[PDB]
């Protein structure tokens, strides 16, 4: 029934999924302007002076920690329902199998 | 045409359409719980927890 | 010490705590500008025996050139210098594309109209440079030039128009403006204009009314081949190596390797999934170079409590020790799943977990301990 | 190496949000702490590690497909072994070198 | 100039632009990636507007068109009929216009108060003498004063030869008008039809960028005509029409999703906007 | 209106503003009611555009038939995209580019509302 | 809709943030759909009318 | 625009941190009803089956 | 608390300020990015020419 029906085991490759495309999602949201004439630092630095250099770093410095909190907050959530789940496992081989 | 005609309303729901907040249905509805609430207590009563 | 500063305290407790990554430096540095040789035609832009009416400028394409500003030290003075894209002080490190020099004669007082978001007789009917702009204007009296006793009135501005102009266009027809009801034709009655008017431009006229010479230089960065670059000197490739450096104005850090990307003859630089520049083509010869970052990680310290001793083990994920990206070869080298693990001994005798690594493997101090 | 990519202009900037890098990873850190207890929580209940006996019979009932091959490289019964080889990872292994 | 007769009377024809339109929006190398961009692109599934020259029903069409904020063009042709546009608004020696044409010779583009003729056309005269194919007369405009831009490519021969068999090379192009900016992408595929576009998915790269400064709200195509010892004397009358056709589309803001192989070449797209799925 | 800009669809209105007052507001603070300038009569302001869309679909390694679910369209111009010549209504909204069948079953892609949907034969 | 209004400059502006509303959805459809299978788990759990 | 766009940007920073706001709350509040939910789940089956 | 002072050509004031460039600002005198400070400046036709 394992072998016929990959389905089956779709609660446990979710985990690897879900938790993977979290990381791909960081990398690519490196991409957004967040309101800067440019997502890469160096282009900002190679053109603009400090006086107005330092509010376009600013604008993606406080963009990237917004996305790094995003983060941490998802994977804080996600950690509480694994916890969940493994206590039920857990109790499950107290009740079940001893 | 319900929420564009009754403006005086000042209905919440049309408010929170217009600014693209939408509440979604179920997929069982009320009486489709019924029915399973109804065979439960079918089987309880008659074969009670066979 | 790094843990201690993370964690703003003078004693560190037993465990694993994260330390960055390990990094590199770069050693030296690479500028790459393609090798042209030819000065910028400064003269012709700024020491030119007339200039255009501000109702038909002029557009001269700039290419193939070196922007070296500083010819112009000891010959011209100018009132007036702005630039909307680039801090002036950056100028030399880069190097631009379109390049065009746009020109014309004005009033003074019209002067302050070249400039995104103005109006008047010339942002609104002359000239009208857009909101959205890359560029320089730069501008200077020409009173003793441009003047004469009787009124010089070869200098002539549209007066009126029927709507505004958008950014960069030019109307030098000269039909008659329809004020009024009347048709206007080839009447220039009463509700009938002609269109332009000239600058009665004399040697004692009052400063707002001396004719300035005005020229826009307007260009784009970073994003095509270059055409025109600043005055910087250029030094060797090198290559496999941790380096700083400059392409055509673009500055980064990183380890250059040839690379196998095939670029259309358009393109100049390559951009990976998170738009940053992962490759680039040299300005002297036509080489695709692929662009590493020199960083990488993997860093953690195993750390007795620091109450105890100072003698710490240090795991590096990313290492497998069989120079190796560590800090220290540390004479106690053991290679886990989880990474070589530095100044820590490897015994085979198995025992309760004390300070966990990983995959397995664990950590404790004990006995001369 | 998220937010400022090694530029060094933004790495001093940067340093004004300290506090917030720090707290985002001591939330990362107590959840990867936490992976490792809900494993010890299910499949550490007992901490005497019995053999399996020589196969006696057990009266006819056959325990080969859960009780480990032993002529696998890693002691994996018939069923796990199936199982191991559905869920997909991210990667296989834990170095990557630069 | 001509006032061209002898033509009869046909209702345009449509067509399907299925997913042509696209071109290079960026002068970036990428690949092996998936890119979200925003511009103004014929929108998948379109309505052209097909134009056709045939001489059988003696058809000859070069209509003035609206340029709409950008247009897409392409043709197909057996025998280099199709030679250049003008871009204007009134044409009429009032305002400055853009003539872009190839004239056998050279690629010649001026920006001039152009008086442009009703038809504007050029010609090949076919010798039976030594069967030779000629670059003859060119119309167009009857003056061009106070010309602000010019540009003259280098001298090449072109094929004047007429053409059996079906059309072999399919041209596309895309022109917009941003900033004083004439922009002009384009493809050359050989192809092999009988009639209409061919279904596929080609991008067009960047060809020029013209600091051109003038103000386009109307365009003309601008075909040759065949005369021979076939045909009467008459400047008029006295033509074959070919074989050739042209589509025109319109540009709309669009977004699309590019798809970007291995060696950065785009290969396909979506149209965010064509429909639900 | 007298400098104010924005897109919407305007209706008479049975407001009353105070002689001193040239335009009202929502609990947002968006216009939503302006005074003519011309002629003194109140308009009221609702946007354009509403909502409610959503598209099912059979996996495009199938095929490319989709149906569309317009979730505040009653149909009984409808505010859909296409008529489809196939439009059944549910509790859920209207359901355009599906075919209605008296067979129940098990649910495949839900809808809601009681409602499912599957690819089924020339299917 | 929420952010811009169907101003079209705000639309356009709005593109270079068009992952971070993605992600927003994604989890309200989460959650969404767990809301079908909470009823499930409570009601449906004989399949015999 | 090179001022509009400033003004423009604020608030669609804002609204994003809006939206974000609520979808975290929406998360925080589903996990708790999936609990109820589990419960009531246990509950069908324990005491009434 | 500082004052420089020096005489320039009119043209040339403009370049006393941070991001300048030009000869003062160059070679004469570079006034830093990161500053904090008043600039001021007057026509001295009538003292400082012959
Ligand atoms: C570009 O050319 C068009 C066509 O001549 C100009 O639009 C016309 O403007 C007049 C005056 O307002 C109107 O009476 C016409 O009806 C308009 N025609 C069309 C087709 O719209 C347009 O203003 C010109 N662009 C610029 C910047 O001057
Ligand atoms: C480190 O690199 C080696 C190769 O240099 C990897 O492969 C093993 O190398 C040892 C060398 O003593 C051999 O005896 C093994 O047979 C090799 N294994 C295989 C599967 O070929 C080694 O796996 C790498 N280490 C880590 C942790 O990845
Ligand atoms: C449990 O059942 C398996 C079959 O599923 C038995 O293994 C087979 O043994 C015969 C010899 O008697 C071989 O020919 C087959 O090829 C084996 N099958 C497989 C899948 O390996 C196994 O011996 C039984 N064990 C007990 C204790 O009864
Ligand atoms: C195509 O156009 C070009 C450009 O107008 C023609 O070349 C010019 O011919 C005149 C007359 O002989 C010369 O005075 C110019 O110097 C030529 N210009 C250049 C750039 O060489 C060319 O003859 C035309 N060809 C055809 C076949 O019509
Ligand atoms: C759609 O609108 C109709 C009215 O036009 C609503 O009311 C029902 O209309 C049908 C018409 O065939 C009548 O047979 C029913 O008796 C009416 N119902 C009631 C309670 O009066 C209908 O409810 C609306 N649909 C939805 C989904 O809201
Ligand atoms: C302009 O001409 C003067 C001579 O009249 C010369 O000294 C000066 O160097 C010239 N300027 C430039 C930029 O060539
Ligand atoms: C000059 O440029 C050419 C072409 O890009 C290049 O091949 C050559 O090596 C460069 N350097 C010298 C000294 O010629
Ligand atoms: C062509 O006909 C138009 C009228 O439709 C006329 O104005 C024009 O002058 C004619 N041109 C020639 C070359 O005869
Ligand atoms: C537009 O295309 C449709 C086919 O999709 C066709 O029926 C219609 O006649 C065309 N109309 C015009 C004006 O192009
Ligand atoms: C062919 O002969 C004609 C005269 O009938 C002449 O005008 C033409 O130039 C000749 N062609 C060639 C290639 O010599
Ligand atoms: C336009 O041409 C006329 C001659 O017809 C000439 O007098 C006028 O100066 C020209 N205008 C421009 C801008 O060259
Ligand atoms: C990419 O280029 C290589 C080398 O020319 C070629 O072998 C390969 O087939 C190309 N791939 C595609 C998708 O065009
Ligand atoms: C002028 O204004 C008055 C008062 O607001 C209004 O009643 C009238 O219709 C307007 N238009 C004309 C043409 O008088």
């Amino acid at each position: 029934s394992l072998s016929s029906t990959p389905s089956a085991l779709g609660k446990l490759q979710d985990v690897v999924n879900q938790n993977a495309q979290a990381l791909n999602t960081l990398v690519k949201q490196l991409s957004s302007n967040f309101g800067a004439i440019s997502s890469v630092l160096n282009d900002i630095l190679s053109r603009l002076c400090p006086p107005e250099a330092e509010v376009q770093i600013d604008r993606l410095i406080t963009g990237r920690l917004q996305s790094l909190q995003t983060y941490v907050t998802q994977q804080l959530i996600r950690a509480a329902e694994i916890r969940a789940s493994a206590n039920l496992a857990a109790t499950k081989m107290s009740e079940c199998v001893l | 045409g319900d929420c564009l005609g009754d403006i005086a309303a000042r209905d919440l729901i049309c408010a929170q359409k217009f600014n693209g907040l939408t509440v979604l249905p179920p997929l069982l509805t009320d009486e489709m719980i019924a029915q399973y609430t109804s065979a439960l207590l079918a089987g309880t009563i008659t074969s009670g927890w066979t | 010490s790094e843990t201690k500063c993370t964690l703003k305290s003078f004693t560190v407790e037993k465990g694993i705590y994260q330390t960055s990554n390990f990094r590199v430096q770069p050693t030296e540095s690479i500028v790459r500008f393609p090798n042209i040789t030819n000065l910028c035609p400064f003269g012709e832009v700024f020491n030119a025996t007339r200039f255009a009416s501000v109702y038909a400028w002029n557009r001269k394409r700039i290419s193939n050139c070196v922007a070296d500003y500083s010819v112009l030290y000891n010959s011209a003075s100018f009132s007036t210098f702005k630039c909307y894209g680039v801090c002036p002080t950056k100028l030399n490190d880069l190097c631009f594309t379109n390049v065009y020099a746009d020109s014309f004669v004005i009033r003074g007082d019209e002067v302050r109209q070249i400039a995104p978001g103005q109006t008047g007789k010339i942002a609104d009917y002359n000239y009208k440079l857009p909101d959205d702009f890359t560029g320089c204007v730069i501008a200077w009296n020409s009173n003793n030039l441009d003047s004469k006793v009787g009124g010089n009135y070869n200098y002539l501005y549209r007066l009126f128009r029927k709507s505004n102009l958008k950014p960069f266009e030019r109307d030098i027809s000269t039909e008659i403006y329809q004020a009024g009801s009347t048709p206007c034709n080839g009447v220039e009655g009463f509700n009938c204009y002609f269109p332009l008017q000239s600058y009665g431009f004399q040697p004692t006229n009052g400063v707002g009314y001396q004719p300035y010479r005005v020229v826009v230089l307007s260009f784009e960065l970073l994003h095509a081949p270059a055409t025109v670059c600043g005055p910087k000197k250029s030094t060797n490739l090198v290559k496999n190596k941790c380096v700083n450096f400059n392409f055509n104005g673009l500055t980064g850090t990183g380890v250059l390797t040839e690379s196998n990307k095939k670029f259309l003859p358009f393109q100049q630089f390559g951009r990976d999934i998170a738009d940053t520049t992962d490759a680039v083509r040299d300005p002297q010869t036509l080489e695709i170079l692929d662009i590493t970052p020199c960083s990488f990680g993997g860093v953690s310290v195993i750390t007795p409590g620091t109450n105890t001793s100072n003698q710490v083990a240090v795991l590096y994920q990313d290492v497998n020790c069989t120079t190796w990206r560590v800090y220290s070869t540390g004479s106690n080298v053991f290679q886990t799943r989880a990474g070589c693990l530095i100044g820590a001994e490897h015994v085979n005798n198995s025992y309760e977990c004390d300070i966990p690594i990983g995959a397995g493997i664990c950590a404790s101090y004990q006995t001369s301990q | 190496m998220y937010i400022c990519g090694d530029s060094t202009e933004c790495s001093n900037l940067l340093l004004q949000y300290g506090s917030f890098c720090t707290q985002l990873n001591r939330a990362l850190t107590g959840i990867a702490v936490e992976q490792d207890k809900n494993t010890q929580e299910v499949f550490a209940q007992v901490k005497q590690i019995y053999k399996t006996p020589p196969i006696k019979d057990f009266g006819g009932f056959n325990f080969s497909q859960i009780l480990p091959d032993p002529s696998k490289p890693s002691k994996r019964s018939p069923i796990e072994d199936l199982l191991f080889n559905k869920v997909t990872l991210a990667d296989a292994g834990f170095i990557k070198q630069y | 100039c001509v006032n061209l007769t002898t033509r009869t009377q046909l209702p345009p024809a449509y067509t399907n632009s299925f997913t042509r339109g696209v071109y290079y929006p960026d002068k970036v190398f990428r690949s092996s990636v998936l890119h979200s961009t925003q511009d103004l692109f014929l929108p998948f599934f379109s309505n052209v507007t097909w134009f056709h020259a045939i001489h059988v029903t003696k058809r000859f069409d070069n209509p003035v068109l609206p340029f709409n904020d950008g247009v897409y063009f392409a043709s197909t042709e057996k025998s280099n009929i199709i030679r250049g546009w003008i871009f204007g608004t009134t044409l009429d020696s009032k305002t400055q216009s853009l003539l872009i044409v190839n004239n056998a010779t050279n690629v010649v583009i001026k920006v001039c108060e152009f008086q442009f003729c009703n038809d504007p056309f050029l010609g090949v005269y076919y010798h039976k003498n030594n069967k030779s194919w000629m670059e003859s007369e060119f119309r167009v405009y009857s003056s061009a004063n106070n010309c602000t831009f010019e540009y003259v490519s280098q001298p090449f021969l072109m094929d004047l030869e007429g053409k059996q068999g079906n059309f072999k090379n399919l041209r596309e192009f895309v022109f917009k008008n941003i900033d004083g900016y004439f922009k002009i992408y384009s493809k050359h595929t050989p192809i092999n039809l009988v009639r209409d576009l061919p279904q596929g998915f080609s991008a067009l790269e960047p060809l020029v960028d013209l600091p051109i400064g003038i103000n386009i709200t109307r365009f003309q195509t601008l075909l040759a005509l065949h005369r021979s010892y076939l045909t009467p004397g008459d400047s008029s009358s006295g033509w074959t029409a070919g074989a050739a056709a042209y589509y025109v589309g319109y540009l709309q803001p669009r977004t699309f999703l590019l798809k970007y192989n291995e060696n950065g070449t785009i290969t396909d797209a979506v149209d965010c906007a064509l429909d639900p799925l």
